[PDB]
């Protein structure tokens, strides 16, 4: 029944060390939890949001997929085949597949090549007796797919405006025809103008070519126009799971109720009108997260239980929350 | 297109200071090339009726003679070949040694990085020079042996610039774009890092140079260096130093052709800085 | 009307021109600036990036780059701000004018304890002894909600998250009570909620102190908490001013049109966003007339020649040509 | 605290290996009197296999040499008869020390007040001749300065002397402190420079700027600490210059000095005298780069 489950992830962990020089030459490193207990199943032709505040963890979560960063446990399955033992050869069969869209538009771009052999390093690589023709062709065909004019291959990613640099980003991710592209902060550099060209872009795409995305991003207005589902993050933990009409019209978890009202409405009669929800004291450390429920330093409606056991997500597939104190 | 080198040509030919360094630095080389072939007089003989003279244009002797009677013109220009070429061999051994532990140490990430970079701060505070003395005295002058010492005690600056814009890139975006297009480690060695830390290495090899020929020039001042038929820059100095009283032109002669050695190299390496990272 | 608000103003700003000496040539990137403020009123100054928002506060100031070069008037108290000399512009600086910045990472000095970065300002505006300075500054912390406020004052800033550091700037910048607080762009570096807090906070102290405010961004959704007037600008010209009510749910300019659909909503849902094409303005080699030319959707041979800056309805002005029902 | 504690674990194994590497360079080099050569004058090696034990296993002679250290001896010279090493150094120590310090002093002081001087007045002559002297001082090497200096002032003019020391007096020292203190003046104003130029253009001096305070109070209170930071951590490149120098100006002006004593050592094959002052010269870095980076984690509150 539904659609193909495409990605599985469960129990999924990545703890960094650090040994900052505060700590004694003698001591054990502390363990950076950056994610922890993230749990989800992603369809395909699906876009699924992740969001949060600075230090969620969201950006170790795309990363931990695609192979970036080294998971310390949990599991992540594509197509019904594990991931994260993989040795180094085999998640070049996987990379046909997933691929990936970078924060910064410049960055994501090696200053030395040109356009033509940037969108053409991937095809290069995984077709080594395709032509040079059958490159440049295929090159020009995905550019002028993202909206760059073809007589633009030669030039270098310096002479290009930023929101076009994503473009050439996109261009790379999609010569393979890939199933499933993760889009770290894809718009966070660009002007507001531009941002929404490259979201229209990205939703085009997915309709035009049937992919799923993960999408991450700052912004929860952003978010809300390109997903199908949310995923609420808050120090490495999964706390809030839904579709884009139940995560922001009925939130359950303190957090989002939180977050949502605290998203600024580009209306002055409302903006001014919200009943706005305030949180108690700053952001923890990610280097010592508390114990228990890891909003507890902050929640409205704390109490002692909290402290005692960890919340995991429970509900159905359109809403879902890791709460002790509320049920949908 | 804009080609990122060609803008860097068209930088230091705009930077007219650096063009006319080289220049200078090529009619140098063809000086110390061609004058020991077109001389009348070579580097070991003698004419005991100009002792020690001044510069006389219908002597031949151009630059004066040194006080056993011998001439300056071409002790200067072969002199000019020893420091040049120790100076172009260290730079080449520091080059080589300190991209080598730089690239390693930036590349290998966290683990080893610390270690390697604690190493630098640590062999930074050894008085180099009295440990290539050290060597030098306890075995014996051979030009071998001061091309190596003077480039295995110079390379660790090199080394910690390698080291910034190695671990720089490997934080980059372009290298885990690399790695999700699947290419291999190879791969983002020799085309994506390679040629984004070949622009810190030209430039710094580029400003060692001269700090090599004033290294020899050094260690060939006190003595040391190289033996008299081999006598570099410096030992023509020393030299000098002593007969300054009665024929200065020992001195301008050598200091002229170093000072403007240094000079040229100092603005090469500018003109280079300015050109490939603005 | 403008006529009235160029006479009743804390600050009137008259062809205000702000010029950068780059070698590709002369980049003017505020371009015959004209607007005015009074006590207690929000400007929010929107756009961009390349709409040059963020020199217009930086003028006003004198804090330009050294290369830059400022031309026409702005009028304070009756008093004239630009070109004066550093010793007479420091009296203005933090005594009735003042301002926050757009990184609060970077802009507290991290080699000094926070108490005497903000004690400085009082010793020399209000010729306070070291004592009385650091009660005041105590009692600024606490209106700006910074918990256990004397124990912060000897705390270095790296000791703090940036919007503990954007508190401090703010405690700061309105620790002598100014007349007007400029704002470019200080919660772009900052979360959602850390966001939220300090527009409140700035939105509750703007009331106690009767400051005005002139807020600098991209945010639209920002500007509608604290705004009462708005200045949408493009490549450093005017594209439309009046009052937040009017410019949010009537704007008459194009791109005001493109941007405020180009602003993603959670109130109601939709197919697509109605994007603004092509790429953000080059203010070297920027089209002659006006600079929204090759992105507008009601492009006239006409429009190669630059628009008025003109009234149509009491209150606002326009900026362009095509007739004011037609949009 | 524990940065002090960092440090100390660091300098003393890195001295012990600084020892060991240098004592066995000696014990295994040729001519070496542990060799068996016994070319030296009896008079000589009477002295030598009064404190050394010439027939002992290798290792067993290379605790004997820590044995001395630990006592503070550095045995007896391989060409000198009468002379002690630690008589030699006893005798030129206070001639580098204060030539050294005085370099030194001088180069903070003249390159902190060029570099800050050429930081404020960015683009005017001011700047222009500060890093044109910073260019000048840094290219022409410190054996080209010092003859010329004597040419000039001893030889042509007759306004000093390019003699010895008579006794430390100040017109015997003003050459060699000058033609030992260019290279690092200079050097010391480019780093300056190029610091105080970073800060003044920084985030913090645009809040104090902001601030309206005084340019008086942002140059002394809130840029001079952060700009002089570069400037510290080059103190320990600085004192190895000013002690590497020494060797050049102290042979060309013939001051009786440690840097004259290497010198005069590595050409007469005084393997003794050599090793040991490598030793002390090396001790005297450590210990000095040491205190750099501890008085700079005291300043540095990060
Ligand atoms: S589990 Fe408890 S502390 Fe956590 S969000 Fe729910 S009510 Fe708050
Ligand atoms: S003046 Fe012309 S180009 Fe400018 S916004 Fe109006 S219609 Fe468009």
């Amino acid at each position: 029944e539904g659609r193909k489950v495409l990605l599985e992830i469960a129990d999924l962990k990545v703890h960094f060390e650090i040994k900052d020089g505060k700590q004694w030459f003698w001591q054990p490193p502390k363990t950076l939890k950056a994610v922890d207990g993230v749990t989800l199943r992603l369809y395909e032709g699906e876009t699924l949001g992740v969001v949060g505040e600075s230090g969620c963890g969201k950006s170790t979560f795309a990363r931990a997929i695609i192979g970036l960063v080294k998971a310390t446990d949990g599991h992540v399955a594509w197509l019904g085949k594990e991931l994260l033992g993989m040795k180094p050869d085999e998640w070049r069969a996987v990379r046909s597949d997933i691929q990936m869209i970078f924060q910064d538009p410049l960055a994501s771009l090696n200053p030395r090549m040109t356009i033509g052999e940037i969108i053409a390093e991937p095809l290069r690589t995984y077709h080594p007796k395709m032509s040079r023709q059958e490159v440049r062709e295929r090159v020009k065909a995905m550019m002028l797919k993202v909206g760059l004019l073809p007589n633009l291959i030669n030039r270098y990613p310096h002479e290009f405006s930023g929101g076009q640099c994503q473009r050439i980003g996109i261009a790379r991710a999609l010569i393979l025809e890939p199933k499933l592209i993760i889009c770290d902060e894809p718009v966070s550099a660009l002007d507001v103008s531009i941002q929404a060209q490259v979201v229209n872009l990205l939703q085009q795409l997915q309709r035009e070519m049937g992919l799923s995305l993960i999408f991450i991003a700052h912004d929860l207005a952003v978010v809300k126009h390109i997903s199908d589902r949310v995923l609420v993050m808050y120090l490495g933990h999964a706390v809030e799971l839904g579709t884009y009409d139940e995560v922001y019209h009925n939130p359950l978890h303190p957090y989002t109720r939180a977050l949502m009202s605290a998203v600024p409405i580009p209306d002055p009669d409302l903006e001014k009108n919200k009943t706005i929800q305030l949180l108690e004291g700053e952001l923890p450390s990610p280097i010592n997260p508390p114990s228990g429920c890891v909003f507890r330093t902050r929640c409205p409606i704390a109490g002692p239980e909290c402290a005692k056991t960890r919340p995991v997500l429970e509900g159905s597939f359109r809403h879902s929350v890791s709460c002790l104190k509320v049920d949908p | 297109g804009r080609s990122l080198w060609q803008d860097a040509r068209r930088r230091f030919m705009h930077n007219r200071a650096a063009v006319a360094s080289l220049i200078v630095l090529v009619l140098i080389a063809l000086f110390v090339i061609l004058a020991p072939m077109l001389s009348q007089f070579a580097y070991d003989d003698t004419d005991w009726a100009m002792m020690s003279s001044a510069p006389d244009m219908e002597s031949g002797h151009y630059f004066g003679t040194d006080s056993s009677g011998r001439d300056l013109l071409v002790r200067v220009a072969i002199g000019g070949r020893i420091s040049l070429m120790v100076g172009v061999a260290a730079a080449l051994v520091a080059v080589v040694v300190g991209t080598l532990y730089g690239s390693l140490s930036g590349y290998l990430g966290g683990k080893v990085d610390s270690v390697m970079m604690r190493l630098l701060e640590i062999l930074n505070s050894f008085p180099f020079m009295f440990f290539v003395i050290l060597l030098v005295t306890f075995f014996g002058q051979n030009i071998l042996l001061i091309f190596v010492a003077i480039g295995m005690v110079s390379w660790l600056d090199m080394a910690r610039i390698v080291r910034g814009q190695t671990l720089s890139l490997k934080r980059k975006e372009f290298i885990e774009a690399a790695q999700v297009g699947g290419v291999s480690t190879s791969g983002i060695v020799i085309r994506h890092i390679v040629p984004n830390v070949l622009g810190v290495v030209v430039v710094y090899a580029s400003l060692l140079v001269p700090s090599m020929i004033l290294f020899e020039s050094f260690l060939s001042f006190l003595g040391l260096g190289t033996q008299e038929p081999l006598s570099s820059w410096g030992a023509l100095l020393s030299d000098g130093a002593n007969s300054m009283e009665v024929s200065p032109w020992l001195l301008l002669f050598p200091a002229g052709f170093l000072v403007v050695t240094l000079f040229c190299f100092n603005f090469i390496g500018d003109g280079l800085r300015d050109a490939l990272d603005p | 009307p403008l006529a009235q608000q160029q006479a009743d103003a804390l600050l009137n700003v008259k062809d205000l021109r702000v010029t950068f000496s780059t070698p590709d040539g002369d980049v003017t990137a505020v371009n015959d600036l004209n607007f005015s403020l009074r006590a207690g009123e929000t400007l929010g100054i929107v756009g961009e990036s390349g709409s040059g928002k963020s020199q217009t506060a930086f003028a006003l100031m004198g804090l330009l780059a050294a290369n830059g070069r400022i031309g026409g008037s702005a009028t304070f108290n009756g008093r004239e701000i630009l070109n004066l000399p550093e010793h007479e512009l420091n009296k203005l600086r933090a005594e009735q004018i003042s301002m926050i910045f757009q990184d609060p990472m970077t802009s507290l000095n991290p080699y000094m304890r926070v108490g005497e970065q903000l004690m400085e300002v009082l010793m020399l505006h209000k010729n306070m002894s070291k004592a009385e300075a650091f009660e005041e500054s105590v009692r600024m912390l606490d209106a700006v909600k910074m918990p256990e406020a004397r124990k912060r004052m000897k705390m270095y800033p790296h000791e703090f998250s940036g919007g503990m550091r954007q508190r401090v700037m703010i405690a700061m910048a309105l620790l002598c009570r100014p007349k007007l607080l400029i704002a470019d762009e200080p919660t772009t570096a900052l979360d959602v909620t850390v966001q939220a807090q300090i527009m409140t906070l700035l939105n509750e102290l703007k009331r106690e102190f009767n400051t005005a405010i002139i807020m600098i961004t991209h945010d639209l959704v920002v500007v509608a908490g604290i705004c009462d007037k708005v200045l949408v600008m493009y490549a450093g010209r005017t594209m439309e001013y009046g009052n937040a009510r009017d410019v949010f749910y009537q704007p008459v300019h194009p791109y005001s049109i493109g941007l405020l659909n180009a602003v993603p909503r959670l109130d109601a849902e939709g197919e697509t966003m109605l994007t603004i094409p092509g790429n953000p303005p080059n203010l070297l080699r920027l089209p002659k007339g006006c600079p929204f030319q090759p992105r507008c959707p009601h492009a006239m041979e006409i429009c190669s020649s630059a628009p008025p800056l003109e009234e149509f309805t009491p209150g606002r002005l326009r900026a362009c040509f095509k007739p004011v029902e037609e949009l | 605290l524990k940065f002090i504690l960092r440090r100390c674990l660091e300098a003393i194994p890195t001295l012990f290996i600084l020892i060991t590497i240098s004592f066995f360079m000696m014990r295994l080099a040729p001519g070496s009197p542990f060799t068996g050569e016994r070319t030296l004058p009896p008079e000589v090696m009477a002295n030598i296999e009064a404190k050394y034990h010439l027939n002992d296993p290798i290792m067993t002679q290379y605790f004997s040499y820590l044995k001395q250290l630990a006592h503070g001896d550095f045995g007896p010279s391989f060409k000198y008869k009468d002379y002690s090493v630690n008589d030699l150094v006893a005798s030129s120590f206070p001639v580098s020390a204060k030539l050294g310090a005085a370099a030194f002093f001088l180069a903070v002081i003249l390159g902190v007040s060029a570099g800050v001087i050429a930081a404020l007045k960015q683009n005017t002559k001011w700047d222009y001749t500060v890093m044109g002297l910073a260019m000048t001082g840094v290219v022409i090497p410190s054996f080209v300065v010092a003859p010329l200096l004597v040419m000039i002032f001893a030889i042509i003019l007759h306004w000093l002397p390019g003699g010895g020391w008579n006794g430390g007096a100040l017109k015997f020292m003003i050459l060699p402190m000058v033609a030992l203190s260019l290279a690092y003046i200079a050097s010391i104003a480019r780093i300056t420079r190029g610091s105080m130029i970073e800060v003044l253009h920084s985030n913090f001096i645009r809040t104090a700027r902001a601030k309206g305070l005084p340019m008086r109070r942002i140059i002394l209170r809130h840029a001079l600490k952060p700009a002089l930071l570069p400037v510290l951590s080059y103190m320990g490149p600085a004192f190895v210059g000013i002690i590497t120098g020494s060797m050049v100006i102290e042979t060309i002006y013939g001051l009786p000095g440690i840097g004259q004593l290497f010198v005069n050592g590595a050409l007469n094959r005084d393997y003794s005298l050599v090793l040991s002052l490598t030793i002390l010269v090396g001790a005297l870095t450590i210990l000095f780069n040491a205190i750099v980076d501890v008085l700079y984690a005291v300043i540095d509150p990060k």
